[PDB]
RNA sequence: GACCCGUCUUGAAACACGGACCAAGGAGUCUAACACGUGCGCGAGUCGGGGGCUACGAAAGCCGCCGUGGCGCAAUG
RNA sequence: GAAAGACUAAUCGAACCAUCUAGUAGCUGGUUCCCUCCAAAGUUUCCCUCAGGAUAGCUGGCGCUCUCCGCAGUUUUAUCCGGUAAAGCGAAUGAUUAGAGGUCUUGGGGCCGAAACGAUCUCAACCUAUUCUCAAACUUUAAAUGGGUAAGAAGCCCGGCUCGCUGGUGUGGAGCCGGGCGUGGAAUGCGAGUGCCUAGUGGGCCACUUUUGGUAAGCAGAACUGGCGCU
RNA sequence: CCGCGGCGGGUGUUGACGCGAUGUGAUUUCUGCCCAGUGCUCUGAAUGUCAAAGUGAAGAAAUUCAAUGAAGCGCGGGUAAACGGCGGGAGUAACUAUGACUCUCUUAAGGUAGCCAAAUGCCUCGUCAUCUAAUUAGUGACGCGCAUGAAUGGAUGAACG
RNA sequence: GGGCGGUACACCUGUCAAACGGUAACGCAGGUGUCCUAAGGCGAGCUCAGGGAGGACAGAAACCUCCCGUGGAGCAGAAGGGCAAAAGCUCGCUUGAUCUUGAUUUUCAGUACGAAUACAGACCGUGAAAGCGGGGCCUCACGAUCCUUCUGACCUUUUGGGUUUUAAGCAGGAGGUGUCAGAAAAGUUACCACAGGGAUAACUGGCUUGUGGCGGCCAAGCGUUCAUAGCGACGUCGCUUUUUGAUCCUUCGAUGUCGGCUCUUCCUAUCAUUGUGAAGCAGAAUUCACCAAGCGUUGGAUUGUUCACCCACUAAUAGGGA
RNA sequence: GUCUACGGCCAUACCACCCUGAACGCGCCCGAUCUCGUCUGAUCUCGGAAGCUAAGCAGGGUCGGGCCUGGUUAGUACUUGGAUGGGAGACCGCCUGGGAAUACCGGGUGCUGUAGGCUU
RNA sequence: GUCUCCGUAGUGUAGGGUAUCACGUUCGCCUAACACGCGAAAGGUCCUCGGUUCGAAACCGGGCGGAAACACCA
RNA sequence: GCCCGGAUAGCUCAGCGUGUAGAGCAUCAGACUUUUAAUCUGAGGGUCCAGGGUUCAAGUCCCUGUUCGGGCGCC
């Protein structure tokens, strides 16, 4: 697929429709002081070894895609997420096709 | 193990009748539908929005809701032994009136006409529908000639 | 090592040992599933009915007298017949 | 007229299995909790189970400024 | 162990004796007195589920509110729905046989030809009217059985009120306070209604017709009713 | 090499003609080519990855981020009497013509000396000669060997069972 | 039967389905785990495949022009259904593929996820307009707790009070479990052990007879000539259980499992002998058929052999069951 | 009999060839300053009015195709229920009741429920 | 036990708009003749019928032929 | 997911931010009285794909299409 960089849409805090700025999303790093990590290391240590399961039978080969819509008017500066259907190939804002040219 | 799709086995059912394709005629829409009327359901393949599921094609129920382009409706269904009373929301194309109630609404009026009249006359006019009785003894006149003697045909190989 | 799969052999009777119940029908059927624009205006009209009782009261208290003045302005053989007398 | 009884089994007289013969012994019990029916007392209240006081009796009878406490009378986030 | 998994108190591909111990089992066998009343299932969804359990179903028990209007594995009268058996190619979608008239619509060869649709025998396809047979995944038509609804008081008919929705016009509807109208508005038969707790079962079999695979089977697999299992 | 343990114990009252750990199997006779693979070992700042500790900075601090970074794996040499491996592209003459000499080369080299239808060869009772009146077995030979072969040992030969 | 081999283990499209609906098998013919800022959402304007008649190089087929032209074209993919001043083709303007409570349908326990339809409260796109639009014309294209990550509000809690860091909180998307209502998992045992099963194989026996074996009808030809002395093409009707298959009914708290030696009996579809017919039967030899199973049907080399093959004798060296 | 906007399944209303068309009407026709568009004033848009019956127009015609209804095909094909009814089997008869479709032969070719201006 | 290739001048054999090599073999070239070497011949139902095609042998099956394969586990 | 290096004429293959090298095939000639071997020209280059910034890119950065190392693992 191919999406443009600026979409005009709703905003919660402002009330109206406003133009945005589009970029995609990457995960954050796992922090080490979070509760399921202060529990997993505290339970993991000592003898006994592996306790919680480990996933190995990975089947599918694709991710859902999530957009990160940021506002533009410099007083709001709010952000919200967005979801799109599955795809393998992906980009943002470049070289939109046309109608009727010479196909080799 | 057959499939469980939305439109299984509806090749001939949602199809248009022969030489009746094309545009939906404009006296289907501008008829009026109140609440309480009795309605039969016939599917249609042109306007795909708001179709009924294939297990209602022929049933008949009454209205409880009217919407901007649709009416709600209460029907009955039989699932594995019992009977459920379920309600849908159907667009106008897939819907007609039923004329089943009308010969009753023509016989309530005819009876009350046959009752207001001739009650003050002290007359006793029959009101109940009575089934077709056994027919009366009657004469048959054969003026002149005799009945025509039949003969069973002798066989020959037609082919 | 096989096994039968699907059947429907005794179920057209196994249903009729306790009857096929028509759905319990009943007057004053509910209002769940109606559009809120119609149901709002019916609710405010069910909330301001006690505003116009007197003209309704006297206009029902006039036909009781027009009817009481209108109703006031309106008001086999012979041997067998003997033996059944 | 009439195949030998118990047993799994769609299907036992079976070329399916256990059984030579008699007497005694032998297999859904015991607590805790909860749910519903049912019988009894008191009733917006109820309960002394733990504690005290006066041969059968290791029983019974009392205590209310010993009713603290339990469940109930008021739910929701 | 000069080797075979040999021997180690008649015991060895991990000895013997006691304890935790009465170890676990969806798996085999057995399960102790009489009569009376009611009486089944081997199907559904989900499960590392297919010898098993949960769930709905069928069944029994205890009662309850009414009767001492209501319902029905049925029929009639009105009404809509369906694409099966039959049939049909002179009708579409596909398959297919043989002649008949035409101009060539084009060719491979005769053929006279320095050329032709000039003439050609034509085999041939091409166009028009005709003809022989076919169809689960093709259809113009289109039965039999069969599937829902309706058969009056929860209806009709007269006043009037409220509305913040709809609106040219109290228009358009809906909801409300009131009054009036019973020959009970097809036939036949019958007392009905709801509310709890819950055992057993989920290995199924045969025939009439209808029907798929298979050369056929006392074979395998489905639909309608009925039986043995339970006699 | 043992062992729960210590300045513990055996080998060891021993010292390379000695302890310990392996594969082959007398003598005679020969022991072929391949270090890409899996192992093994050696040069390692010739360096890509690499914990704890100790160091620096920003912060009120808990913290967070950076430099540096041992062995070993990686990269580079050695080794087959270490496990183990040893196929293919169709004809090249001057008469049959199997076939000279090759053709031909792709993924580490591509079955040499020698032996056979054997205790190893499916087709199979292979074909030839002999042994018998008649021999799916025996003995001798041919090799194209489903799937023979060199210390996972090949061919040998008196005595003995 | 297991195994090797497959996916009927989640979905959709036609068919089986017996004219509502529902409905099975390792039953058929087929496909999917995606693709697209336009191939989504509005509006104007046009009409396709094929066919004819013509036209410079131009031909079977380039482009132009005229007429017929109910879909014979196209709509991203499988197939049905659906479409003509459009749902197609060509241009214009945009981001309703956005934000938020519920109700209902779909398979179904009438539970979920998934998908979808009607409404309602906001902001926008559009077309003068009426209105159409909250994702692909419809029928498939996807996912639980627990944990993690991100955003959201001048949010509540961070525990003797108060302030700032951190963590825990409530709401919405994402990080995936294809055995698809969701465990984290490679082999062998011929040294083998226990719990059970005829629900499930290896023998026999049963029902069946395609394959094997045996016998008929019809009559184009062969037979120096002459269809049927003996034979029989393309075709067609049956029996037999001595071959192999198919199935799985009975036995797995055991019916002792290949061959041969020895030993009785039985069947006839007759190799020889007894009595009789036809020949392309002169005699001698030989082939063909009828009544007929009382009596016979051998000795040996090689192989574990049933089977085969070869040397002799003979009247003949026929075939099988229990 | 005509114009405007329609209704119903939209064919009794379609298609092909002919013909007559009074008056009001509809239309081809005359043209390109007026920000309507095109390569092109043909189409679309505008300003018009000398001149005339081909026109999806209107009406009738064809021993017309087509369609719409009726007989024949036919109590045939098929079929719900049943029988110790045949038959080696394939399949066929009976009682009970329901009951089609082509070919072939006949008749019809727009009603206008419709509101406004109009043969008046 | 039956599935996988492929069939073409006399031999054997290369490959959607013609039937091609090499050898087999007739005549001709250099030479002193000789050998080697060279150039022009004949040779074709590209297995037998029907469809895709403007034109198919190379595309499609049905079919007859040959060869090389396979059947495992009591 | 972390970091890391690798792709150039028909085969192997050089490239030093200011230019497309090379060796081996295929042609044509020259050298030898004639064959062999060696000698030389010529024909072939999109530097694996888009961008950047620089006067100038094959070259540093950036990502996407292709091969590979290594250490790691809670849905
Ligand atoms: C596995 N074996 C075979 C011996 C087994 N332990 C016992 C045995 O007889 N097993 C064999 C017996 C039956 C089994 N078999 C054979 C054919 C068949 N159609 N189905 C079977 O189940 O095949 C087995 C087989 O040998 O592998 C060996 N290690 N040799
Ligand atoms: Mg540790
Ligand atoms: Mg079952
Ligand atoms: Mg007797
Ligand atoms: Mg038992
Ligand atoms: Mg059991
Ligand atoms: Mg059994
Ligand atoms: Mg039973
Ligand atoms: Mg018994
Ligand atoms: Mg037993
Ligand atoms: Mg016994
Ligand atoms: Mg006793
Ligand atoms: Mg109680
Ligand atoms: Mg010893
Ligand atoms: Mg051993
Ligand atoms: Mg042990
Ligand atoms: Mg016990
Ligand atoms: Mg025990
Ligand atoms: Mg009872
Ligand atoms: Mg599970
Ligand atoms: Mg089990
Ligand atoms: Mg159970
Ligand atoms: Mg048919
Ligand atoms: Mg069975
Ligand atoms: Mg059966
Ligand atoms: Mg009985
Ligand atoms: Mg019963
Ligand atoms: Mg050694
Ligand atoms: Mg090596
Ligand atoms: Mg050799
Ligand atoms: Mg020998
Ligand atoms: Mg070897
Ligand atoms: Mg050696
Ligand atoms: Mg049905
Ligand atoms: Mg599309
Ligand atoms: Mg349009
Ligand atoms: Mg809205
Ligand atoms: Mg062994
Ligand atoms: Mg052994
Ligand atoms: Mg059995
Ligand atoms: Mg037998
Ligand atoms: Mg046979
Ligand atoms: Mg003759
Ligand atoms: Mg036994
Ligand atoms: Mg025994
Ligand atoms: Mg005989
Ligand atoms: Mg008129
Ligand atoms: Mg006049
Ligand atoms: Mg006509
Ligand atoms: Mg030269
Ligand atoms: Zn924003």
């Amino acid at each position: 697929v191919n999406v443009p960089k600026t979409r005009r849409t709703f905003c919660k805090k402002c009330g109206k429709h406003q133009p945005h700025k589009v970029t995609q999303y990457k995960k954050g790093k796992d922090s080490l002081y979070a509760q399921g990590k202060r529990r997993y290391d505290r339970k993991q240590s000592g003898y006994g070894g592996q306790t919680k399961p480990i996933f190995r039978k990975k089947a599918k080969t694709t991710k859902k895609i999530v957009l990160r819509l940021e506002c533009v008017e410099p007083n709001c500066r709010s952000k919200r997420m967005l979801a799109i259907k599955r795809c393998k190939h992906f980009e943002l804002g470049g070289d939109k096709k046309r109608k009727g040219q010479v196909i080799q | 193990t057959n499939t469980k799709g939305k439109r299984r086995g509806t090749r001939y059912m949602f199809s248009r009748p022969f030489r009746k394709h094309g545009v939906v005629p404009l006296a289907t829409y501008m008829r009026i539908y109140k609440k309480g009327d009795i309605v039969d359901i016939k599917g249609m393949g042109t306007v795909q929005k708001g179709m009924p599921h294939k297990c209602y094609h022929g049933k008949t129920g009454r209205v409880y809701n009217v919407t901007q382009h649709a009416v709600g409706i209460v029907v009955n269904k039989q699932v594995k032994g019992k009977i459920l009373a379920k309600r849908i929301n159907v667009r106008i194309e897939h819907i007609k009136h039923s004329k089943s109630r009308d010969s009753f609404l023509k016989r309530v009026k005819e009876n009350d006409q046959k009752k207001k009249e001739a009650k003050e006359k002290g007359t006793w006019v029959q009101l109940k529908r009575q089934p077709a009785p056994p027919r009366e003894a009657h004469f048959v006149r054969t003026n002149g000639k005799e009945p025509e003697l039949l003969e069973p045909i002798p066989y020959e190989f037609m082919a | 090592a096989k096994s039968k799969n699907h059947t429907t052999h005794n179920q057209s009777r196994k249903w009729h040992r306790n009857g096929i119940k028509k759905p319990r029908s009943q007057r004053y059927e509910s209002l769940k599933g109606v559009d809120p624009k119609f149901l709002r205006n019916m609710r405010f009209a069910k909330k301001h009915n006690k505003k116009g009782l007197k003209k309704m009261q006297a206009n029902n208290a006039k036909a009781m007298a027009a009817r009481a003045e209108a109703i006031k302005a309106l008001v086999v053989s012979r041997k067998l017949h003997r033996l059944a007398y």
